[PDB]
RNA sequence: AGUAGAAACAAGGCC
RNA sequence: GGCCUGCU
């Protein structure tokens, strides 16, 4: 019943900024690096230790969208960023920081 | 509204619903709410059936995703989503395998636990009315029915709900998703009531475009359009128009009846020209027989050995020499061919076992005699256009030839008795009914009458020769083959006997069309000197091959013994029809039996025995210089048999045309003789139609002469 | 003394011995080469019988057409095609008045049939002229090729499976700028509007063989597939109409024809009092088909279909509209020979338009010179009249209208006439108080016939007193007399197969005994001769003989192996138990109780590799073209034995550029066999629907695996294997 | 198992896959009759011409694995060269006779039950009693009479549904037969032919022949009964009448 | 040459 | 010389 599509990923500079958005309940943003399983990023608010202060999660319940505003990006943020609803998971949007 | 089915539902369901849309032939642009409603019905059918599996137990195993295994059985198996033909296929198959009752309408699902059908329908209206509605639509149904409705309520008879309740929560969540999504869309101005059961269509077959213009050019001369002509026809009523044109039409258009009197019919004119020649494929009146007196039956035996044994029975062979040339060929080739045949016959006699069929060498002699490598080579027109001699095939009326007296004598002696029985009939089921006994006695009488007849001998000769020729042509297409003319008879004493008239050499017979010609060369012994009726042997080459001594009171004759050699040809159709010459017996004896039955219908008793023994009654069957001569019924049998045999031997288009156009005049003459005031519209036309069939065929000319004689004797 | 069979007629009346005048024991005449000469002669003759008409040039086909309708009235007794529209409309109106409700009813049933008819009905036909290849091919093949071309061009309404939709697509094809066809030598060729119009309006001409009763050969025609549906509907209407007319005799058999002839003669003569004289005319119509203008058939049908739905009128009118513009292919061509250079050549007929005339004789030269103006794209326009009895039933309707127009209510005179009409032949009984009355009646009948484009052959017709006449080789002399010479050619081996030939021969003997008054002894002789010919044809001799053949060894060992040798079939070298009492019993059942169980089981074994059954229509139906008649089919009683094999096919396709047709045949047959194994009722009832093959086959595989597990051999392992194999073929069809 | 397997094998090759995909069910008949073989104009001529060849008949491929390629003396029985437009192979007529002397044997006890019409004819004739032949003119008048003596009072279409439900119970479709006569006929011919393995098509054809009424116009004199018309050739003639009473009466 | 009769056969095509 | 077809 809940389909999800992520937007706003891509190639970015180190120290640059990126606004992920997921069009579709509580919502989460999770990430997967090429050599690992799922990592918690944010939920809606709470953020993981590796991304706190840099990244902000927000939602518009009238647009049915959850946003992840990433700033001051690091090469270690390079991952597929997946949106999730709470059992329902997006396909993920590639973010590559360099 | 269609944007909703663009957006939400998966492809699979939308094209399933589109094919269901095409099923009953209505268009989607006029009313789409039906599409959405039935696609939601189909969706609930899937979502209710899938995700539900069973194992060897009952108690369905429910898995969110079917794992790789043999355990992929589906709890509910879908009915709809298929064509009507297949839906009823599944219905009937389930009924015949489950032993359940066949519903009259379409169900939606089948289940094992309860071994029965489910007809799922989710309607806009509340359940507690739609349920019993569809229930009274379905007669005396044991298939359990279960329906939802948008408010979220469920119901069913027996208070029965056949599977998990979380699935039903799924169903109603799906349901209210639909509902409060149209809420964003806004369709209930018609969603509750959008279909009322409309079924109507008008068939449209419109003439337009080019095909209309063609219709405008297929009218009477003074009409401009199909519309105007149809309007005129609809407005047309009979007002005496045939009478006006009949009065205005010229009076020279008439069908005046010319009276037909005794002095009206004139004798048919026969063509004039060189005498008529012989056309038969074998000698009929001038045949000679070399015999062995063996006990073998017709088909029993081997041809070559029998022929050699028969020929060794004759002594007095002389070196062959020309007596009467072909007048158009190379007679030395015929002489050399005869000597070659003799030499190769001896060659077979020497070796171990006589071969069943022999092939001959392809020498220049038989290459010429059989017409080999004479067909012009086929080429293309673009390469042969400047050749002055290049023209059509010769296509003109055949050469004209006048009748000769030899065909009359040949027919005369074709109806004469013989000293042998030339028919050995097959077996039939033993007669059980008295009518069968009467039939058998009649048949025995006719066989006794016709077996000793030259017509039967000709029938057997033709049948055997054509059968052998066809079989050899079909088997040995390439190589020249030797076939001795063999016919087996039975003497008065009862001893069986074989007879060898001569030999046939078949040539290349690559026959594709029914008209393609296979050429052969025929050699036949005889004693009739060809120096007395040369015009009858225009196409024959006749040699002198020996002397024969037949016991006669005048010392012993020591007659000459000649060989008639000629090049002839046939075709697949001719061979097939000549191998069915035995139906001449039928034709003739059917005619005689019709005579007997017609006469016996007068006197209430079978009249066969007295007809065949007393011989009191006689029919006109020929004319002598003294007058018309009548013969017994047996002579009529033989005469009709000979007529049929000659029809089968000298068959040609001339014969058919003359037969038809002379049967017409015969019927007219019969009407005259019956005092029925016959009349004709154009008798000269009929006469010209008859006279154009008489060109060169001896048989048709003889028939025309017979017709003239019949007219002369009739009309008195 | 000189023997003369004809003198036999001096004692036996002509009709009581008419069988002697039928030389049907020899080979019938056959044509040998091209039929182009006959086609050209027929075209010229049809055009010159209507010379006084008016000429026009069609704006679509660009061909010259001659319209004689409403032309000058004839002033001579020569054949004339100048039919008058008003006269024929009045004749049809009188026909309706004498038979109220005929047209409306017949149109109602025809409308039902047309709107419920299917496309497959067109496959039930003999050779048809396929325009995709410009040659005659079996009806099914031509229909399939045309459907394929239409679907490739974008005309897919025929997918509805309705013949009316197929005709809609056919007409829509007429308005297309450019169609595409396929040719093998594959090459895609483009046909413009006019070329396709002429290819759809053309006819293929051939020479008729095995035609007994005339010295000269004739030409016959075969139409295409675009026009056969309209012809089918028109002939359905005409048959429904004629079935309501007792004066017609075309849609019935022979015995019904005789019964109606007897009834009409008795009615005419019996009602006639002593004062009225009666005369029978045994009339034949000269150039029947060449003088019947399709425009007049259009007029007749549009009068018949008055006050009917316009679509019905249009669909029934399309056919005569196309016949009025019909074209005829000249034929195979002409073959030339050069003896000086010793060669031969074959020029196609399409070159007759431009080829010089130095190669042709005077007659052919003049024929070509006269027909050239009508040559358009290798085919000649034949608007003036029908070619060969395509509208038999409508012609019979016109003749019946003429016959009924003299019911004494329209004659307005003492004389009157009636009779029976079957296209190209008629018997006319005319009564009148005096010979002058009879003469006037016959004269007026002839004149009225000439006003409808129908001519009476004065050379092949004669009039006598009633009680003696002829009709279609049936000779009536105070009662019909049997002939038995017309059925003589049917007394041999038919040529289907062993069991079929045996059953057909015995059944033919039986029927000719019932109908054609064949005698008992004659029937026994026929049985004996047929058995002899059958054994000599199939190399199946009695077995106890020493006749060495290619099949005499196995037969002899079977003979020596069998204990009760009386049960062996004649096909296997056994005795013949047939007789007059057993002519209605199949051979297998007559010898069933005498066969040994081993031989009986070996013979009638379903697993035999010889028996092959295709459809319900071709189970025990044999098509025997009767002598002096159209092709006919017969039901023959036979038991499916090992002798029911089907013979070898032609096999000459392998040397032609059309060699890929055999591969397509094999693939289609493989798919059809697979479908039949999936759908057992495919043969008995032809399946219907709009889905595709693989959908039905895969879905039925699903269900049948399911249920045959729910009871049967299948197992879970196999059922799941089938389910996932179905999924595999599904994803394969995806890609 | 097998059936879907040759289905998959067919779909493997592109041409047959296209034929299966684009061809609709309705066109089934057309493509099934799609053939280059013309219908013979003169069957007798060619049957008399073909039988003189070696390998003149045709048989299924399976013959190559039931009958040896040659007999005792070496006369060939079958060839491996296939027919023109079929997978069947051309074989000699001896392969027929061979099959009747050493071919596989079965139990033909049920053929009498299938071919009911012909065996009923045989039984009727076997117990018939003939009588004296009376010679007198017969006034043959032409009448419409029923030839089939076992017709169950059903038309072609009327009995076609019965035949399908008896043989093809699953392809019946909408129709469920209402008339109880049809019910009893279905029951009887279902329990009687429950395992007969002759062929579905021939069984259906013979059921159609037996149950469907058929009528033809014939010249008759007396009789007029169905049983008396099948022997019309034996009881009535041009000038003779043969009294007969079939075994049924 | 021969068959046959309003046009054909008296082998065809492919290498 | 070798091979193919015999209503296409």
């Amino acid at each position: 019943q809940v389909q999800l599509q992520e937007s706003g990923g891509g190639l970015v500079q180190t120290g640059d900024s990126l606004r992920l958005s997921c069009a579709g309940y509580t919502m989460g943003w999770f990430r997967q690096a090429p050599g690992k399983e799922r990592e918690f990023v944010a939920a809606i608010t709470y953020y993981a230790e590796a991304v706190k202060g840099r990244f902000t999660i927000s939602r518009d319940s009238g647009k049915n969208t959850v946003y992840l505003q990433m700033n001051s990006l690091k090469p270690e943020d390079t991952a597929v960023y997946y949106c999730a609803a709470r059992s329902f998971w997006g396909q993920g949007t590639q973010v590559t920081v360099s | 509204m269609e944007d909703f089915v663009r957006q939400c539902f998966n492809p699979m369901i939308v094209e399933l619903a589109e094919k269901a849309m095409k099923e009953y032939g209505e268009d989607l642009k006029i009313e789409t709410n039906k599409f959405a409603a039935i696609c939601t019905h189909l969706e609930v059918c899937f979502m209710y059936s899938d995700f539900h599996f069973i194992n060897e137990r009952g108690e369905s195993i429910i898995v969110e995703s079917g794992d790789p295994n043999a355990l992929l059985k589906h709890r509910f198996e879908i009915i709809e989503g298929r064509d009507r033909t297949m839906a009823w296929t599944v219905v009937n198959s389930i009924c015949n395998t489950t032993g359940a009752e066949k519903p009259k309408f379409l169900p939606d699902l089948y289940d094992y636990k309860e071994n029965r059908f489910i007809e799922i329908g989710v309607t806009r209206r509340e359940v507690h009315i739609y349920y019993l509605e569809k229930a009274n639509k379905i007669k005396s149904e044991k298939t359990h029915i279960h329906i939802f409705s948008f408010t979220g309520e469920e119901m069913a008879t027996k208070a029965d709900y056949t599977l998990d309740e979380e699935s039903r929560a799924r169903i109603k969540t799906r349901l209210f998703t639909i509902r409060q999504e149209m809420a964003s869309r806004g369709l209930w101005d018609s969603f509750r009531q959008s279909e009322r059961g409309e079924e109507t269509i008008e068939e449209r077959f419109e003439i337009t475009g080019t095909m209309r213009r063609l219709a405008d050019q297929s009218l009477p001369p003074n009409f401009s359009s199909l519309e105007n002509f149809r309007a005129y026809v609809d407005g047309f009523e009979p007002n005496g128009y045939i009478e006006g044109k009949l009065s205005q039409m010229s009076k020279e258009v008439n069908a005046r009846i010319e009276p037909f009197l005794k002095t009206t019919p004139r004798p048919l004119r026969l063509p004039d020209g060189p005498p008529c020649s012989q056309r038969s494929k074998f000698l009929l009146m001038d045949a000679l027989k070399l015999s062995i007196e063996d006990p073998s039956h017709e088909g029993e035996g081997i041809p070559l050995y029998d022929a050699i044994k028969c020929m060794r029975t004759f002594f007095g062979w002389k070196e062959p020499n020309v007596v009467k040339p072909h007048e158009k060929g190379i007679n030395p080739n015929y002489l050399l061919a005869w000597k070659q045949v003799l030499a190769e016959l001896q060659d077979i006699e020497n070796e171990e076992k006589i071969p069943k069929t022999k092939n001959m060498k392809k020498t220049s002699q038989l290459k010429w005699a059989l017409g080999e490598n004479m067909a012009p080579e086929k080429v293309d027109f673009d390469d042969c256009k400047d050749v002055s001699d290049l023209k059509q095939y010769d296509s003109d009326e055949p050469e004209l030839r006048s009748l000769a007296s030899w065909i009359q004598s040949e027919f005369n002696k074709a109806c004469e008795l013989t000293d042998s029985s030339w028919i050995e009939l097959d077996e039939i089921g033993e007669d059980v009914a008295p009518i069968e006994h009467i039939a058998s006695m009649r048949r025995n009488y006719f066989t006794a009458e016709v077996s000793h007849c030259r017509a039967t001998e000709y029938i057997m000769k033709g049948v055997y020769i054509n059968t052998a020729l066809l079989n050899a042509s079909c088997a040995a297409m390439d190589d020249f083959q030797l076939i001795p003319m063999i016919s087996k008879c039975r003497t008065k004493e009862g001893r069986r006997k074989t007879n060898l008239y001569g030999f046939i050499i078949k040539g290349r017979s690559h026959l594709r069309n029914d008209t393609d010609v296979v050429n052969f060369v025929s050699m036949e012994f005889s004693l009739t000197d060809p120096r007395l009726e040369p015009h009858k042997w225009e196409k024959y080459c006749v040699l002198e091959i020996g002397d024969m001594l037949l016991r006669s009171a005048i010392g012993q004759v020591s007659r000459p013994m000649f060989l008639y050699v000629r090049t002839n040809g046939t075709s697949k159709i001719k061979m097939k029809w000549g191998m069915e010459m035995r139906r001449c017996l039928l034709q003739s004896l059917q005619q005689i039996e019709s005579m007997i039955e017609a006469e016996s219908s007068v006197k209430e008793k079978d009249m066969t025995k007295e007809f065949f023994e007393n011989k009191s009654e006689t029919w006109p069957i020929g004319e002598s210089p003294k007058g018309v001569e009548e013969g017994s019924i047996g002579k009529v049998c033989r005469t009709l048999l000979a007529k049929s045999v000659f029809n089968s031997l000298y068959a040609s288009p001339q014969l058919e045309g003359f037969s038809a156009e002379s049967r017409k005049l015969l019927l007219i003459v019969q009407a005259l003789r019956d005092n029925l005031e016959p009349g004709t519209f154009d008798l000269g036309g009929l006469y010209e139609a008859i006279e154009e069939c008489l060109i060169n065929d001896p048989w048709v000319l003889l028939n025309a002469s017979w017709f003239n004689s019949f007219l002369t004797h009739a009309l008195r | 003394m000189d023997v003369n069979p004809t003198l036999l007629f001096l004692k036996v009346p002509a009709q009581n011995a008419i069988s002697t005048t039928f030389p049907y024991t020899g080979d019938p005449p056959y044509s040998h080469g091209t039929g182009t000469g006959y086609t050209m002669d027929t075209v010229n003759r049809t055009h010159q019988y209507s010379e006084k008409g008016r000429w026009t040039t069609n704006t679509e086909t660009g061909a010259p057409q001659l319209n004689p309708i409403d032309g000058p009235l004839p002033e001579d007794n020569e054949p004339s095609g100048y039919a008058q529209t008003d006269c024929v409309l009045e004749a049809m109106a009188f026909l309706e008045e004498s038979h109220p409700g005929i047209f409306e009813n017949s149109c109602l049933e025809t409308m039902e049939v047309v709107q419920q008819t299917r496309v497959d009905k067109l496959t039930q036909g003999r050779q048809t002229y396929d325009w995709t290849l410009n040659r005659n091919q079996p009806a099914a093949t031509a229909l399939a090729n045309t459907i394929e071309v239409f679907r490739s061009n974008g005309l897919t309404a025929n997918e509805s499976g309705r013949l009316i939709d197929f005709l809609k697509d056919v007409m829509e094809s007429m308005d297309k700028e450019e169609m595409e066809i396929t040719t093998h030598f594959k090459k895609k060729q483009r046909l413009n509007k006019r070329s396709y119009l002429i290819r759809a309006l053309t006819l293929n001409t051939m020479t008729k063989d095995a035609e007994r009763g005339k010295l000269k050969r004739r030409a016959i025609a075969t139409p295409g597939m675009q026009i056969r549906g309209f012809v089918y509907f028109v002939e359905t209407l005409a048959r429904s109409i004629c079935e309501k007319l007792e004066q017609s005799g075309l849609p019935v058999g022979g015995n019904e024809k005789k019964a109606k002839l007897a009834n009409v003669v008795r009615k005419m003569m019996t009602n006639s009092q002593d004062t009225e004289l009666s005369f029978t005319i045994t009339g034949d119509n000269t150039k029947w088909n060449e003088n019947q203008n399709p425009r007049m058939f259009l007029a007749m049908i549009t009068y018949i279909t008055r006050n009917q739905p316009e679509w019905f009128r249009n669909v029934l009118s399309i056919a005569p509209i196309m016949f009025s513009n019909k074209m005829a292919r000249l034929g195979k061509g002409y073959m030339f020979e050069s003896k000086s250079m010793k060669l031969r050549t074959q020029i196609p007929a399409e070159m007759l338009a431009s080829i010089d005339l130095k190669y042709f004789n005077d007659s052919t030269r003049k024929k070509i010179e006269k027909i050239r103006p009508l040559l358009i794209d290798g085919t000649a326009s034949l608007s003036p009249g029908m070619m060969m009895g395509m509208f038999n039933m409508l012609s019979t309707v016109l003749g019946v209208s003429i016959l009924n127009l003299g019911q004494k209510r329209y004659t307005k005179t003492t004389y009157w006439w009636d009779g029976l009409q079957s296209s190209d032949d008629f018997a006319l009984i005319v009564n009148a108080p005096n010979h002058e009355g009879i003469q006037a009646g016959v004269d007026r009948f002839y004149r009225t016939c000439k006003l409808l484009g129908i001519n009476m052959s004065k050379k092949k017709s004669y009039i006598n007193r009633t009680g003696t006449f002829e009709f279609t080789s049936f000779f009536y002399r105070y009662g019909f007399v049997a002939n038995f010479s017309m059925e003589l050619p049917s007394f041999g081996v038919s040529g289907i197969n062993e069991s079929a030939d045996m059953s057909i021969g015995v059944t033919v003997i039986k029927n000719n005994m019932i109908n054609n008054d064949l005698g008992p002894a004659t029937a026994q002789m026929a049985l004996q001769l047929f058995i002899k010919d059958y054994r000599y044809t199939y190399r199946c001799h009695r077995g106890d003989t020493q006749i060495q053949t290619r099949r005499s060894f196995e037969i002899k060992k079977l003979w020596e192996q069998t204990r009760s040798k009386a049960g062996l079939l004649v096909s296997d070298g056994g005795p013949n138990l047939y007789n007059i009492r057993n002519l209605h019993i199949p051979e297998v059942c007559l010898k069933w109780e005498l066969m040994d169980e081993d031989y009986q089981g070996r013979l009638c074994n379903p697993l035999n590799p010889f028996v092959s059954h295709k459809e319900i229509e071709s189970v025990n139906n044999a098509v025997m073209m009767p002598a002096h008649g159209p092709a006919k089919n017969m039901e023959y009683d036979a038991v499916a034995t090992t002798h029911s094999w089907i013979p070898k096919r032609n096999r000459s396709i392998l040397n032609t550029s059309q060699r890929g047709i055999l591969e397509d045949e094999q693939m289609y047959q493989k798919c059809c066999n697979l479908f039949e194994k999936f759908f057992p009722s495919s043969s008995y009832r032809r399946p219907v629907g709009i889905s595709s093959m693989v959908e039905a086959m895969v879905s039925r595989a699903r269900i049948d695996a399911r249920i045959d597990f729910e009871s049967g051999r299948i197992k879970k392992e196999e059922f799941a294997e089938i389910m996932k194999i179905c999924s595999t073929i599904e994803e394969l069809r995806r890609q | 198992m097998e059936r879907i397997k040759e289905l998959r094998d067919l779909m493997s090759q592109s041409r047959t896959r296209e034929i299966l995909t684009k061809t609709t069910v309705d066109h089934m008949a057309i493509i099934k009759k799609y053939t280059s073989g013309r219908q013979e104009k003169n069957p007798a001529l060619r049957m008399k011409w073909m039988m003189a060849m070696k390998y003149p008949i045709t048989a299924d491929k399976r013959i190559m694995e039931m009958i040896p390629e040659r007999n005792e003396q070496g006369q060939t029985l079958w060839s491996k060269t296939n027919d023109a437009g079929s997978d069947r192979v051309m074989v000699s007529p001896l392969a027929v006779t061979w099959w009747n002397r050493n071919g596989p044997t079965t139990s033909a006890v049920h053929y009498p039950k299938i071919y009911k019409t012909y065996f009923e004819k045989v039984e009727r004739l076997k117990h018939g009693t003939f009588g004296p032949v009376h010679f007198r003119n017969q006034v043959k008048i032409r009448r419409r009479v029923d030839i089939n003596p076992g017709h169950a009072d059903l038309s072609a279409k009327e009995a076609q549904d019965v035949i399908m439900e008896v043989v093809f119970p699953n392809e019946v479709g909408a129709r469920i037969l209402t008339s109880e006569s049809q019910l009893t006929i279905t029951k009887e011919k279902k329990e009687e032919l429950q395992d007969c393995k002759i062929s579905p098509l021939m069984v259906a054809y013979m059921l159609e022949r037996e149950l469907v009424r058929k009528t033809r116009f014939l010249p008759v004199a007396g009789g007029t009964s169905s049983v008396y018309i099948e022997v019309l050739h034996l009881t009535q003639g041009t000038c003779w009448e043969q009294m007969y009473t079939p075994g049924g009466e």
